[PDB]
């Protein structure tokens, strides 16, 4: 028998009931379902749809919740599903009980802490190949980038590395959400636009340069889908700094023999977010500081140990838990 | 060149060790320094920097490649290295509260109901900058000193205990001076 | 899809 | 030593966090902690009032939740705390996002299950002693019963039984305040007022009798603060009616002796609520099986064996849970 | 008179014993005989009350004293009483049924773009009417189940096993021939 | 107090 490679093939809830009946929390864990449970019912009362739409879907989220396989995919999932079901309710929030827009704070924190406005000095001079280059990475790649980290997380890492995958990508959007309603801001384009005045939320948004690649290729692909989004002044914390640090610290922590191509991944992405001036540095920093935080958490903690033997998951024979007491170079003078 | 008290911390909020916050302070400093990286791109796209941002992007790469060397050798510590490191780290320090000062000078000097309510005040604002610049100073200065305490108990051990062209000389003879001065103030 | 713009 | 008698004599939030370390939950606690979680965390982003108040509120009583005498009664009193952040939250919910009047069903539930409008008949006839007759349980006792109940419980019930009372008057009253919001219905001093036809939550509430109170003792008492409520179509089921049941139940409960003066006080509320034309008898009756249910439940579970033969609390020398297995007359062949 | 297969539950919904249950229900009938009290108060009050109102309202009392001498011996069965409170309690369900139909009779004989949807429609007051009749109908029915289920298994056991002015003769013969009837139905 | 009214 190989259970550590293989799913679970059981469908019967009864399992799942007396796995909650052994299982044994501890104040982590307390916290982790509350503040979970509190949001997706916040959801639930909130984000105006009709009772019975609401009802089916969560019965279904339920039973999908329950049922072995099912319940081990979609149950580590939770974290993610709590991150969308609150983005698209708090959409739903009501104009004047959310905090007023600061203009001033981030190019303030920018040009004090980095020198100068870094996204109007990438956006100084721009072309066509250059509006290529970032369309790749901030629209393609960001969007296709979390499922093939999970399949290739899934297949070539170790056995159980995607619940950490789906913990930390959950809890790092949630709290780039929570984040973005607590302090909103607005984006460089804002400040090329109308310069320093004050803003407010019945506006719309700008693309940047997704216009400029609009009118490339011919559509209207960006203009209206930008010019009527509710997230305008969501620009603090970055997601898409957030998403890629995540995305390539699993990619250095599971691959760590190809590592220099990620890291130039991630570059690539944060000068094409400040190329198209959607984003100051500041805010990209703040989205990868929490990521590399939150990765830490997650890797010295219920991430395992990567072997670099084993060609991919099922031909790994172990779950192994990292241990800070004993692989501390201040050890306890074992030698 | 003499004792001194010194006090530090030996952990990082009290629920961490030393190495773990070592390898994160490393990294959140390496980071913020891509940001001189995206200021030698400034060379290539046209937009006019003057001096002072020229020294602070290039300190910045500088003190990135030193840093890297520091994240690689995390796991395994060689006296030598993370002594430069720390007495770096505290040059940087100063620099950056020089230049923090300086560029906050630059920027100072080079700058119905319900809509009126949906816009920040002034106040806030400038209440929301000096919040976020200072707590980035303050952990700075606490990054600082996880970095000094973790050179010292380093230092008070066994193992790790330290004992070509112009290049190698140079650097070498920069750890061993950097090491001989972190051994004055921490032992 | 509006999310972190894809089509729809 | 009689630590069953005493209360919590420490004052250290550390033996409390060793106590969630030690403690063991089932899927009742699980619902339980996060059904209550859920709802407090939904009333604080809710509930508009200044975040300072707020952060500051929640912050005195998770402080006042985790020292171990406070943290006792305190975290006990939970779902009492639950009951009134919802109800004053209801109070902020918004005008169309809740479901429709129902003006007609009461009276035809009513009708049908019970002969006539009881309401009717005990107000055909009125004067200024049964003004006085209704005013008393209506007004007075209704809001002085909860904290007699609670002292008479605590000194002469035995130790533990005011948890089981806190628990079930908190749930009784959530589940109650639930069922209100849900499903609203029109009192029957609207169907004396108006009639038959449809409601809408732009129009003000009416005292009934407390009117004729009013003009009795010259005030103004309860004209203006009935005309100005939130919870004019609030009417089903009863809260009068649940807590009154509640009250009386666990006085029977504790006084075994002295029952019938208990049944007498509940036939004078109810008579009362019906007196004033302030509820239907169904309102009533789903109010009174709501808490009879309820009641049922919290003592054949976490409420303890009465003694007889003992004065007061500090005369228990243990702690003695009810026994369904044994208990039964449908037993297992023990003789 | 004969056998007769009858199927009955032993728990209620499943998960709890059927002499708690048997309390419940009991509880739960004879608050709904409390109306009929009140009835004999709308006597006093002035409000005209006619023949079929008054039947109910005392075989609500009627009804209401027996099924409290079921409540009193709920924790200690006694044969006699048990059989004649479900068999009172299977008469009392045909009476509810018929006293249901001539109620709503008798009730159905004798009866801006925002305000407009605040106010319920009448398709969905009469959706609400027919389910909280119904679903008191068959709470009614499920309850005399419970009742019976109880008694025939207060029959197949040991102890439990039935072995002054006209006022006791009348009773005992009650409930000596109502146990007859029970017996054979059940049994 | 208007909770299930007292004086405020």
């Amino acid at each position: 028998n190989c259970h550590v490679a293989d799913l679970e093939t059981s469908l019967d809830p009864h399992q799942t009931l007396l796995k909650v009946q052994k299982y044994k929390p501890a104040l982590s864990d307390w916290v982790h379902y509350i503040f979970l449970g509190s949001i997706m019912l916040f959801v639930f009362i909130t984000n105006p749809a009709p009772w019975i739409f609401k009802i089916l879907f969560y019965c279904f989220l339920g039973t999908l919740f329950i049922i072995p396989a099912t319940s081990q995919f979609f149950f580590n999932a939770l974290p993610i599903l709590t991150w969308v079901a609150l983005y698209f309710t708090s959409s739903y929030f009501p104009d004047d009980r959310r905090p007023p827009i600061t203009v001033k704070v981030l190019p303030a924190v920018e040009t004090i802490l980095y020198g100068d406005n870094l996204s109007d000095i990438l956006a100084t001079s721009t072309n066509s190949f250059l509006d290529i280059l970032a369309w790749l990475p901030y629209g393609l790649f960001h969007f296709g980038a979390p499922f093939v980290v999970a399949a290739i997380l899934f297949v070539f890492g170790p056995p159980t590395v995607l619940q950490g995958y789906a913990f930390a990508f959950g809890y790092m959007n949630l709290f780039g959400v929570i984040m973005q309603n607590v302090f909103p801001a607005a984006p460089p384009w804002y400040k090329i636009l109308y310069g320093l005045q004050s803003a407010n939320y019945d506006m719309h948004g700008s693309p940047g340069g997704l216009a400029r690649i609009d009118k490339l290729l011919g559509i209207n692909m960006y203009t209206t889908a930008f010019s009527n989004s509710s997230v305008i002044f969501g620009a603090f914390p970055s997601l898409h700094s957030g998403c890629a640090t995540m995305e390539a610290l699993f990619f250095c922590y599971c691959f760590p023999k190809l590592k220099p191509l990620f890291i130039a991944y991630v570059c690539w992405l944060w000068w094409s977010t400040m190329y198209l001036t959607h984003h100051y540095f500041v805010d990209l920093m703040a989205g990868s500081v929490l990521s590399y935080v939150i990765f830490q958490y997650t890797k010295y903690t219920h991430l395992p140990i990567v072997d670099t033997s084993l060609f991919c998951r099922w031909s790994y024979t172990s779950i192994e838990k990292y241990d800070i007491s004993k692989s501390d170079p201040l050890a306890a003078d074992s030698n | 060149m003499r004792s001194s008290l010194l006090t530090l911390p030996k952990s990082f909020l009290g629920f961490m060790p030393l190495y773990l916050a070592v390898e994160i302070v490393l990294g959140i400093s390496i980071l913020n320094k891509c940001s001189g990286a995206y200021g030698i791109l400034a060379l290539f796209t046209g937009h006019p920097l003057d001096f002072m941002q020229w020294i602070a992007y290039l300190w910045s790469v500088f003190t990135l490649i030193v840093f890297s060397q520091g994240l690689y050798l995390i796991h395994k510590p060689n006296l030598l290295v993370f002594s430069q490191i720390c007495v770096l780290y505290t040059i940087d320090t100063i620099s950056t509260c020089f230049f923090t000062l300086w560029f906050t000078t630059q920027w100072f000097t080079l700058e119905g109901i319900d809509i009126s309510k949906q816009s920040a005040t002034e106040s806030y604002e400038y209440t929301m900058t000096i919040l976020i610049t200072l707590v980035s100073l303050i952990f700075r200065f606490y990054f600082n000193f996880i970095l000094a305490s973790f050179v010292q108990e380093l230092l008070h051990h066994p193992k790790y205990l330290v004992d070509k062209p112009i290049w190698k000389r140079l650097w070498a003879k920069s750890q061993k001076g950097c090491y001989k001065l972190c051994k004055n103030l921490l032992e | 899809i509006v999310l972190x713009v894809f089509f729809p």
